[PDB]
Protein backbone atom coordinates (compact mmCIF):
# COMPACT_ATOMS: atom_id res chain seq x y z
CA UNK A 1 0.00 0.00 0.00
CA UNK A 2 0.85 4.16 -0.10
CA UNK A 3 0.95 3.42 3.76
CA UNK A 4 3.81 0.82 3.42
CA UNK A 5 5.62 2.29 0.34
CA UNK A 6 5.65 6.03 2.49
CA UNK A 7 6.99 3.40 5.83
CA UNK A 8 9.56 2.38 3.70
CA UNK A 9 10.59 5.39 2.72
CA UNK A 10 10.94 6.69 6.00
CA UNK A 11 13.55 4.32 7.14
CA UNK A 12 15.74 4.94 4.45
CA UNK A 13 15.24 9.01 5.03
CA UNK A 14 15.96 8.93 8.96
CA UNK A 15 19.47 6.73 8.47
CA UNK A 16 20.67 9.76 5.88
CA UNK A 17 18.65 12.38 8.35
CA UNK A 18 20.75 10.98 10.99
CA UNK A 19 23.96 10.78 9.29
CA UNK A 20 24.36 13.33 6.86
CA UNK A 21 26.48 12.62 3.24
CA UNK A 22 29.33 15.66 3.62
CA UNK A 23 32.32 17.18 1.35
CA UNK A 24 31.45 14.44 -1.87
CA UNK A 25 33.73 16.40 -4.35
CA UNK A 26 35.64 19.23 -5.10
CA UNK A 27 34.89 22.26 -7.22
CA UNK A 28 37.66 21.69 -10.11
CA UNK A 29 35.84 17.95 -10.64
CA UNK A 30 33.46 20.48 -12.46
CA UNK A 31 33.29 22.45 -15.73
CA UNK A 32 30.88 25.64 -14.97
CA UNK A 33 28.60 26.12 -18.26
CA UNK A 34 25.57 29.08 -17.28
CA UNK A 35 23.57 30.61 -14.60
CA UNK A 36 20.23 29.26 -14.49
CA UNK A 37 18.52 31.49 -12.09
CA UNK A 38 19.84 33.68 -8.94
CA UNK A 39 18.61 34.44 -5.40
CA UNK A 40 19.63 36.53 -3.10
CA UNK A 41 22.52 35.04 -1.49
CA UNK A 42 23.77 32.75 -4.88
CA UNK A 43 22.90 30.96 -7.69
CA UNK A 44 22.31 28.23 -9.52
CA UNK A 45 24.78 27.22 -12.75
CA UNK A 46 25.02 24.57 -15.26
CA UNK A 47 27.68 22.31 -14.72
CA UNK A 48 29.64 19.34 -16.38
CA UNK A 49 30.63 16.64 -14.04
CA UNK A 50 34.00 16.10 -15.86
CA UNK A 51 35.17 12.47 -14.80
CA UNK A 52 31.53 11.11 -16.28
CA UNK A 53 29.92 13.80 -18.80
CA UNK A 54 27.16 14.03 -16.78
CA UNK A 55 25.29 17.60 -16.26
CA UNK A 56 23.84 18.83 -12.76
CA UNK A 57 22.59 21.74 -11.80
CA UNK A 58 24.95 23.50 -9.25
CA UNK A 59 23.80 25.77 -6.80
CA UNK A 60 26.34 27.82 -5.41
CA UNK A 61 26.06 29.89 -2.01
CA UNK A 62 27.84 32.58 -0.61
CA UNK A 63 28.51 31.96 2.87
CA UNK A 64 28.63 35.94 4.19
CA UNK A 65 25.57 36.47 2.04
CA UNK A 66 23.96 33.38 3.80
CA UNK A 67 25.03 35.03 7.30
CA UNK A 68 24.35 38.91 6.71
CA UNK A 69 20.55 37.26 5.51
CA UNK A 70 20.35 35.29 8.57
CA UNK A 71 19.40 32.09 6.59
CA UNK A 72 22.72 29.86 8.08
CA UNK A 73 20.22 27.16 10.09
CA UNK A 74 17.77 27.76 7.00
CA UNK A 75 20.03 26.23 4.38
CA UNK A 76 21.53 23.52 7.16
CA UNK A 77 17.82 22.12 6.74
CA UNK A 78 17.83 22.64 2.78
CA UNK A 79 21.26 20.68 2.49
CA UNK A 80 20.34 18.17 5.38
CA UNK A 81 17.20 17.32 3.56
CA UNK A 82 18.17 16.99 0.03
CA UNK A 83 20.37 14.84 0.74
CA UNK A 84 18.09 12.33 2.97
CA UNK A 85 15.07 12.31 -0.06
CA UNK A 86 14.57 10.46 -2.73
CA UNK A 87 11.36 10.97 -4.71
CA UNK A 88 10.59 10.78 -9.08
CA UNK A 89 9.77 14.36 -8.55
CA UNK A 90 12.54 15.96 -6.85
CA UNK A 91 16.12 16.31 -7.18
CA UNK A 92 18.09 14.91 -4.34
CA UNK A 93 21.82 15.51 -3.89
CA UNK A 94 24.08 13.99 -6.04
CA UNK A 95 27.11 16.10 -4.35
CA UNK A 96 27.32 18.59 -1.30
CA UNK A 97 30.94 20.47 -0.75
CA UNK A 98 32.17 23.67 0.69
CA UNK A 99 35.30 26.08 -0.05
CA UNK A 100 36.55 29.69 1.67
CA UNK A 101 33.54 31.36 0.24
CA UNK A 102 30.83 29.48 -0.88
CA UNK A 103 28.47 26.11 -0.52
CA UNK A 104 27.83 23.71 -3.20
CA UNK A 105 24.98 21.94 -3.65
CA UNK A 106 24.98 19.56 -6.75
CA UNK A 107 21.30 17.87 -8.24
CA UNK A 108 19.83 16.50 -11.11
CA UNK A 109 19.39 19.28 -13.90
CA UNK A 110 16.03 19.82 -15.28
CA UNK A 111 16.38 21.56 -18.82
CA UNK A 112 12.71 22.13 -19.54
CA UNK A 113 13.34 25.08 -17.52
CA UNK A 114 10.57 26.63 -15.02
CA UNK A 115 6.81 26.31 -15.16
CA UNK A 116 6.79 30.11 -14.78
CA UNK A 117 8.31 30.50 -18.25
CA UNK A 118 6.03 28.18 -19.86
CA UNK A 119 2.81 29.46 -17.83
CA UNK A 120 3.56 32.67 -18.43
CA UNK A 121 4.07 32.54 -22.27
CA UNK A 122 1.22 30.52 -23.04
CA UNK A 123 -0.89 32.37 -20.81
CA UNK A 124 -2.88 29.62 -18.71
CA UNK A 125 -3.01 25.44 -18.60
CA UNK A 126 -6.50 23.24 -19.54
CA UNK A 127 -7.65 21.74 -16.74
CA UNK A 128 -6.09 18.68 -18.05
CA UNK A 129 -2.35 20.42 -18.38
CA UNK A 130 -2.94 22.05 -14.43
CA UNK A 131 -4.28 18.32 -12.69
CA UNK A 132 -0.97 16.89 -14.55
CA UNK A 133 1.38 19.14 -12.59
CA UNK A 134 -1.04 19.32 -9.67
CA UNK A 135 -0.94 15.48 -9.38
CA UNK A 136 2.45 15.07 -8.54
CA UNK A 137 2.79 18.29 -6.21
CA UNK A 138 0.04 16.34 -4.07
CA UNK A 139 2.33 12.85 -4.20
CA UNK A 140 5.42 15.06 -3.82
CA UNK A 141 3.91 16.73 -0.50
CA UNK A 142 2.08 13.36 0.64
CA UNK A 143 5.78 12.04 0.61
CA UNK A 144 7.63 15.04 1.97
CA UNK A 145 4.58 15.28 4.57
CA UNK A 146 5.41 12.35 6.15
CA UNK A 147 8.97 12.31 6.53
CA UNK A 148 7.92 15.87 8.80
CA UNK A 149 9.12 18.00 6.53
CA UNK A 150 7.39 21.02 5.55
CA UNK A 151 8.51 23.04 2.31
CA UNK A 152 6.48 26.46 2.05
CA UNK A 153 7.58 27.62 -1.20
CA UNK A 154 6.04 26.56 -3.96
CA UNK A 155 4.96 28.79 -7.07
CA UNK A 156 5.44 28.31 -10.81
CA UNK A 157 9.06 29.83 -10.47
CA UNK A 158 10.38 26.81 -8.16
CA UNK A 159 8.62 24.16 -10.58
CA UNK A 160 11.04 22.69 -13.21
CA UNK A 161 9.90 20.73 -15.96
CA UNK A 162 12.47 17.79 -17.22
CA UNK A 163 12.84 16.18 -20.33
CA UNK A 164 9.95 14.31 -20.36
CA UNK A 165 7.82 16.99 -19.22
CA UNK A 166 7.29 16.10 -15.59
CA UNK A 167 8.41 18.16 -12.90
CA UNK A 168 11.06 19.22 -10.11
CA UNK A 169 10.27 20.41 -7.20
CA UNK A 170 12.90 22.57 -6.48
CA UNK A 171 14.15 25.28 -3.90
CA UNK A 172 14.29 23.75 -0.28
CA UNK A 173 15.57 26.68 1.18
CA UNK A 174 12.30 27.22 3.84
CA UNK A 175 11.94 23.52 3.72
CA UNK A 176 12.03 22.35 7.40
CA UNK A 177 11.75 19.28 9.46
CA UNK A 178 8.96 19.83 12.41
CA UNK A 179 6.87 17.53 14.33
CA UNK A 180 4.89 20.35 16.25
CA UNK A 181 4.28 24.12 14.54
CA UNK A 182 6.54 26.42 13.28
CA UNK A 183 5.95 30.44 13.24
CA UNK A 184 9.28 31.30 10.59
CA UNK A 185 7.38 33.98 8.42
CA UNK A 186 8.57 33.07 5.00
CA UNK A 187 7.26 32.12 1.68
CA UNK A 188 6.09 34.01 -1.29
CA UNK A 189 3.37 37.01 -0.77
CA UNK A 190 1.15 35.35 -3.47
CA UNK A 191 1.25 32.07 -1.69
CA UNK A 192 1.44 32.81 1.89
CA UNK A 193 -1.19 31.24 3.94
CA UNK A 194 -3.68 33.48 6.03
CA UNK A 195 -2.01 31.54 9.52
CA UNK A 196 1.23 32.78 8.73
CA UNK A 197 0.25 36.09 7.07
CA UNK A 198 -1.58 36.74 10.55
CA UNK A 199 1.94 35.21 13.07
CA UNK A 200 -0.20 32.21 14.09
CA UNK A 201 2.52 28.73 14.96
CA UNK A 202 1.33 26.87 11.15
CA UNK A 203 2.27 23.54 10.00
CA UNK A 204 2.06 21.54 6.78
CA UNK A 205 -1.94 22.98 6.28
CA UNK A 206 0.67 25.88 4.66
CA UNK A 207 1.88 23.89 1.82
CA UNK A 208 -1.87 22.78 1.67
CA UNK A 209 -2.96 26.07 0.90
CA UNK A 210 -0.48 27.04 -1.76
CA UNK A 211 -1.13 23.81 -3.87
CA UNK A 212 -4.57 25.87 -4.25
CA UNK A 213 -2.81 29.00 -5.19
CA UNK A 214 -1.00 27.09 -7.53
CA UNK A 215 -3.87 25.19 -9.18
CA UNK A 216 -5.73 27.99 -9.46
CA UNK A 217 -3.19 30.43 -10.85
CA UNK A 218 -1.94 27.78 -13.60
CA UNK A 219 -5.71 26.85 -14.51
CA UNK A 220 -6.70 31.04 -14.96
CA UNK A 221 -3.00 32.27 -15.83
CA UNK A 222 -3.06 34.46 -12.74
CA UNK A 223 -3.29 34.15 -9.31
CA UNK A 224 -6.08 34.16 -7.22
CA UNK A 225 -4.72 37.34 -4.67
CA UNK A 226 -2.50 39.60 -6.32
CA UNK A 227 -1.78 43.68 -6.34
CA UNK A 228 0.99 46.10 -7.39
CA UNK A 229 2.28 45.77 -3.58
CA UNK A 230 2.58 42.63 -0.96
CA UNK A 231 0.33 44.60 1.63
CA UNK A 232 -2.69 44.51 -0.75
CA UNK A 233 -1.99 41.21 -1.50
CA UNK A 234 -1.88 40.28 2.48
CA UNK A 235 -5.40 42.15 2.79
CA UNK A 236 -7.11 40.22 0.10
CA UNK A 237 -6.16 36.85 1.34
CA UNK A 238 -7.16 37.16 4.65
CA UNK A 239 -10.47 38.71 3.80
CA UNK A 240 -11.87 35.42 3.03
CA UNK A 241 -12.92 36.33 -0.93
CA UNK A 242 -12.14 34.55 -4.05
CA UNK A 243 -13.24 35.01 -7.46
CA UNK A 244 -12.94 32.06 -10.06
CA UNK A 245 -12.75 32.81 -13.81
CA UNK A 246 -16.02 31.64 -15.61
CA UNK A 247 -14.58 28.81 -17.42
CA UNK A 248 -13.44 27.39 -14.32
CA UNK A 249 -14.88 23.38 -13.96
CA UNK A 250 -17.46 23.12 -11.09
CA UNK A 251 -15.33 20.27 -9.58
CA UNK A 252 -12.36 22.84 -10.19
CA UNK A 253 -13.64 25.57 -8.17
CA UNK A 254 -14.97 23.05 -5.49
CA UNK A 255 -11.52 21.69 -4.73
CA UNK A 256 -10.18 25.21 -4.86
CA UNK A 257 -12.67 26.24 -2.06
CA UNK A 258 -11.43 23.71 0.07
CA UNK A 259 -7.67 23.93 -0.60
CA UNK A 260 -8.54 27.86 -0.12
CA UNK A 261 -9.96 27.69 2.70
CA UNK A 262 -8.90 29.99 5.64
CA UNK A 263 -10.37 28.06 8.66
CA UNK A 264 -8.25 25.10 9.14
CA UNK A 265 -10.75 23.10 10.43
CA UNK A 266 -12.10 22.79 6.96
CA UNK A 267 -9.11 22.64 4.75
CA UNK A 268 -8.42 19.78 2.61
CA UNK A 269 -4.82 18.20 3.35
CA UNK A 270 -5.47 19.24 7.09
CA UNK A 271 -8.79 16.97 7.66
CA UNK A 272 -8.87 13.59 9.72
CA UNK A 273 -8.71 12.00 6.26
CA UNK A 274 -5.42 13.96 5.47
CA UNK A 275 -4.55 13.61 1.60
CA UNK A 276 -7.10 11.36 0.45
CA UNK A 277 -9.45 14.13 0.72
CA UNK A 278 -7.74 15.42 -2.22
CA UNK A 279 -6.87 12.32 -4.22
CA UNK A 280 -10.99 11.42 -4.03
CA UNK A 281 -11.79 14.94 -5.08
CA UNK A 282 -13.91 14.62 -8.26
CA UNK A 283 -11.74 16.88 -10.12
CA UNK A 284 -8.87 13.87 -9.63
CA UNK A 285 -11.43 11.59 -10.42
CA UNK A 286 -9.68 10.91 -13.86
CA UNK A 287 -6.27 10.63 -12.55
CA UNK A 288 -4.59 7.48 -12.07
CA UNK A 289 -2.80 7.97 -9.08
CA UNK A 290 0.54 5.31 -9.64
CA UNK A 291 0.46 5.94 -13.42
CA UNK A 292 1.48 9.73 -12.47
CA UNK A 293 4.05 7.79 -9.77
CA UNK A 294 5.31 5.67 -12.31
CA UNK A 295 5.49 8.42 -15.04
CA UNK A 296 3.61 6.23 -17.27
CA UNK A 297 1.11 9.13 -18.17
CA UNK A 298 1.85 11.40 -21.57
CA UNK A 299 2.69 14.67 -20.10
CA UNK A 300 0.32 17.23 -21.95
CA UNK A 301 3.92 19.10 -23.18
CA UNK A 302 6.82 18.02 -23.81
CA UNK A 303 9.75 20.81 -23.97
CA UNK A 304 11.72 21.34 -27.03
CA UNK A 305 15.54 20.46 -26.80
CA UNK A 306 18.58 20.29 -28.89
CA UNK A 307 20.87 18.39 -26.78
CA UNK A 308 22.63 17.53 -23.41
CA UNK A 309 23.46 21.03 -21.26
CA UNK A 310 20.85 23.02 -24.06
CA UNK A 311 19.25 26.15 -21.77
CA UNK A 312 17.43 27.46 -24.87
CA UNK A 313 14.41 27.19 -21.88
CA UNK A 314 15.87 29.39 -19.41
CA UNK A 315 16.49 33.44 -19.29
CA UNK A 316 19.29 34.58 -19.40
CA UNK A 317 21.56 36.02 -16.60
CA UNK A 318 24.59 37.83 -16.40
CA UNK A 319 27.56 35.90 -15.62
CA UNK A 320 29.93 36.82 -12.60
CA UNK A 321 33.07 35.21 -11.41
CA UNK A 322 33.37 32.26 -8.81
CA UNK A 323 35.85 33.56 -6.20
CA UNK A 324 37.51 31.63 -3.52
CA UNK A 325 38.97 33.91 -0.97
CA UNK A 326 42.48 32.89 0.88
CA UNK A 327 40.57 32.83 3.67
CA UNK A 328 37.94 30.68 5.54
CA UNK A 329 34.85 32.08 5.98
CA UNK A 330 31.96 31.46 8.43
CA UNK A 331 33.64 28.09 8.95
CA UNK A 332 31.96 27.51 12.36
CA UNK A 333 28.07 28.68 11.29
CA UNK A 334 28.35 26.07 8.76
CA UNK A 335 30.41 23.70 9.87
CA UNK A 336 27.87 20.71 9.53
CA UNK A 337 27.30 21.46 6.28
CA UNK B 1 -10.32 42.05 -17.66
CA UNK B 2 -8.68 40.60 -14.67
CA UNK B 3 -5.95 39.50 -16.87
CA UNK B 4 -5.37 42.68 -18.02
CA UNK B 5 -5.13 44.68 -14.80
CA UNK B 6 -2.47 41.02 -13.75
CA UNK B 7 -0.34 41.99 -16.65
CA UNK B 8 -0.90 45.70 -16.17
CA UNK B 9 0.55 44.69 -12.68
CA UNK B 10 4.30 44.75 -11.21
CA UNK B 11 4.13 41.26 -9.86
CA UNK B 12 4.09 39.29 -13.69
CA UNK B 13 7.72 38.57 -13.43
CA UNK B 14 9.62 36.14 -10.97
CA UNK B 15 8.85 36.82 -7.54
CA UNK B 16 11.04 36.80 -4.65
CA UNK B 17 10.85 34.80 -1.86
CA UNK B 18 10.31 37.26 1.32
CA UNK B 19 11.44 36.28 4.99
CA UNK B 20 11.86 38.05 8.95
N1 LIG C 1 13.60 28.36 -9.07
C1 LIG C 1 14.67 28.26 -10.10
C2 LIG C 1 16.08 28.30 -9.47
C3 LIG C 1 16.21 29.63 -8.71
C4 LIG C 1 17.34 29.75 -7.73
C5 LIG C 1 17.16 29.39 -6.40
C6 LIG C 1 18.18 29.54 -5.49
C7 LIG C 1 19.40 30.07 -5.89
CL1 LIG C 1 20.66 30.32 -4.72
C8 LIG C 1 19.58 30.46 -7.20
C9 LIG C 1 18.55 30.30 -8.12
C10 LIG C 1 16.32 27.08 -8.58
C11 LIG C 1 16.23 25.77 -9.37
N2 LIG C 1 17.16 25.75 -10.51
C12 LIG C 1 17.38 24.51 -11.20
N3 LIG C 1 17.44 24.56 -12.54
C13 LIG C 1 17.65 23.42 -13.21
N4 LIG C 1 17.80 22.19 -12.72
C14 LIG C 1 17.73 22.18 -11.38
N5 LIG C 1 17.84 21.07 -10.59
C15 LIG C 1 17.74 21.43 -9.29
C16 LIG C 1 17.55 22.79 -9.22
C17 LIG C 1 17.55 23.28 -10.56
C18 LIG C 1 17.01 26.92 -11.39
C19 LIG C 1 17.10 28.23 -10.61
CL1 LIG D 1 17.13 24.77 -5.94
Amino acid sequence: SVKEFLAKAKEDFLKKWENPAQNTAHLDQFERIKTLGTGSFGRVMLVKHMETGNHYAMKILDKQKVVKLKQIEHTLNEKRILQAVNFPFLTKLEFSFKDNSNLYMVMEYAPGGEMFSHLRRIGRFSEPHARFYAAQIVLTFEYLHSLDLIYRDLKPENLMIDQQGYIKVTDFGFAKRVKGRTWTLCGTPEYLAPEIILSKGYNKAVDWWALGVLIYEMAAGYPPFFADQPIQIYEKIVSGKVRFPSHFSSDLKDLLRNLLQVDLTKRFGNLKNGVNDIKNHKWFATTDWIAIYQRKVEAPFIPKFKGPGDTSNFDDYEEEEIRVSINEKCGKEFSEF
Amino acid sequence: TTYADFIASGRTGRRNAIHD
